[PDB]
């Protein structure tokens, strides 16, 4: 990444306070609600007819935890996101057919969830550093598309 | 919005396309597949090989729709309603991809209509594709 | 297109903003400048330092316009004519930038209106900023 | 910059047939005409009120030639665009205050200009090589923004 030691520490430190379980479920659910078209990948999940139906769907919540999990582990290889997400990048392209734009939508949703959760703590300078990570993650994930 | 000038421009340039629309539609797709590989994620079921009939088939359909929007330049939202519904509800193509196609459609036309692809026409055709794209995306949320 | 639920959601959320809109406008710009430094190119004449009165003042201006839009949620195009003009013929900000400010605005509201920033409210505000963006860039060409 | 050898050969083979003076004037003129907002940087150029006024403006022609000039040099250092474009990136940021989105619009216009000129010679595969190139250049031109 092009993270400043100071930027690295801010990221690192807020994350320490994150419940991935809750943040993962909320980030993915908000995605399906704000940008309804991302639901194209989760038909087998069930009823996503309403915010409530989405936010409540256990399948979504569980996928959300799987996704932030992977993200979370990526924060330990912030200096080589490319290599950390290589196999995940291939899978997404070749198996899932997930348009990389989706990675960017989520990222932005992620940031809104963090702000939502930490209020005060999620300062302009802290958001800036997070914006760099989500961008970084998305690029890493899109890297192997061909 | 599209101005009289714009409308004249579009009818004119598209006029020239005539019977080649089909082929120019297929070519714009190929160009898009090659330059923006991420667009391929929407056609996992297609044979994207060079001279793919599926692509041929699809280029024709896209062309017909464009041809239809030109014929109904004064009532595109209505002329394209059905297609706006399909894209919003079934296909659910991320909005960013319209601009990529638009772009490849413009390169394709440029490559075929040197005499007509003037600055003025280029601008008109770009506003037009932008408008089609907006209609097709209007019912997304 | 903003649904009635949407208009409701928006007026509620903005209802809560109240006397803090200005501070939130100011905060959103600050967040924009730091996260997307390319946005700074449009404010060379400003002191973009933290707590600058130029930024503060501008923040108020933006907030107010938003208020005015919420108030005329039914007639945005008309309520924002002047502003659409200014941006299209004077400021000429590139359209991509509207998405960046919109985003920093959500982030700001989320951080300040926890209880109110529900998933349904989030969706509505987004659509809303989108429409505001569309209005402000409608006379570009 | 993932230019395969064959993509690099293709870029270079075509660039040989280009009249940079000409292409330069066309690309720039056309940018001011398709995206009139871009005219914000040229109020000292005079009359840009109509297409003919833009396309024929001696100043637009002259500036177009400059821009493409710099771009052609870029094409001889495809290996080090960032390096090649560093002082230019800084100037655009710090002195000119040019939003980098401008660099991408020009890239797209330039691609249409090349299509316009070479017709059938600007094959699907050649366009994809040029797409990577315009992107690489816009990225290099934006690298020093802060
Ligand atoms: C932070 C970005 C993302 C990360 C780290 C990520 C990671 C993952 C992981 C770890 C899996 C597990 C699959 C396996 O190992 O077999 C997965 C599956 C999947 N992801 Fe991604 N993902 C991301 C973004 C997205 C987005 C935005 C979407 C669509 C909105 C998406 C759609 C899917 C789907 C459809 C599956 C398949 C799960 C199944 O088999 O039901 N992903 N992802
Ligand atoms: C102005 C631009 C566009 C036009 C005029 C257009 C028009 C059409 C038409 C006429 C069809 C066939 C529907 C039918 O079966 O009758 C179609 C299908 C489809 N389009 Fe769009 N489309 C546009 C943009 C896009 C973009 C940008 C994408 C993705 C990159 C896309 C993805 C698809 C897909 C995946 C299908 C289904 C094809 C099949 O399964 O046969 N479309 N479109
Ligand atoms: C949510 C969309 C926006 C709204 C409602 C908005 C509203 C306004 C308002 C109310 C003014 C002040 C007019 C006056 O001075 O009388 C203004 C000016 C201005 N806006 Fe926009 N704006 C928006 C988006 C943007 C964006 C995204 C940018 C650039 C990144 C921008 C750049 C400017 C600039 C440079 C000025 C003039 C500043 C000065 O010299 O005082 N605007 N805008
Ligand atoms: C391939 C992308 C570009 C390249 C290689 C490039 C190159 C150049 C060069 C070599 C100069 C003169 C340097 C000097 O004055 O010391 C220049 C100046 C300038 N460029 Fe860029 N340029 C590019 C894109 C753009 C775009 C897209 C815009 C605006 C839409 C722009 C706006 C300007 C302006 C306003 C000047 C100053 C001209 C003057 O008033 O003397 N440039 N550029």
């Amino acid at each position: 990444m092009h993270l400043t030691p100071e930027e690295k520490s801010a990221v690192t430190a807020l994350w320490g306070k994150v419940n991935v379980d809750e943040v993962g479920g909320e980030a993915l659910g908000r995605l399906l609600v704000v940008y309804p078209w991302t639901q194209r990948f989760f038909e087998s999940a069930g009823d996503l007819s309403t915010p409530d139906a989405v936010m409540g769907n256990p399948k979504v919540k569980a996928h959300g935890k799987k996704v932030l999990g992977a993200f979370s582990d990526g924060l330990a290889h912030l200096d080589n996101l490319k290599g950390t997400f290589a196999t995940l990048s291939e899978l997404h392209c070749d198996k899932l057919h997930v348009d990389p734009e989706n990675f960017r939508l989520l990222g932005n949703v992620l940031v809104c969830v963090l702000a939502h959760h930490f209020g005060k703590e999620f300062t302009p300078p802290v958001q800036a550093a997070y914006q760099k990570v989500v961008a970084g993650v998305a690029n890493a994930l899109a890297h192997k598309y061909h | 919005v599209l101005s009289p000038a714009d409308k004249t421009n579009v009818k004119a340039a598209w006029g020239k396309v005539g019977a080649h629309a089909g082929e120019y539609g297929a070519e714009a797709l190929e160009r898009m597949f090659l330059s923006f590989p991420t667009t391929k994620t929407y056609f996992p079921h297609f044979d994207l090989s060079h001279g793919s009939a599926q692509v041929k088939g699809h280029g024709k359909k896209v062309a017909d729709a464009l041809t239809n929007a030109v014929a109904h330049v004064d009532d595109m939202p209505n002329a394209l309603s059905a297609l706006s519904d399909l894209h919003a509800h079934k296909l659910r193509v991320d909005p960013v991809n319209f601009k990529l196609l638009s772009h490849c459609l413009l390169v394709t036309l440029a490559a075929h209509l040197p005499a007509e692809f003037t600055p003025a026409v280029h601008a008109s055709l770009d506003k037009f594709l932008a408008s089609v794209s907006t209609v097709l995306t209007s019912k997304y949320r």
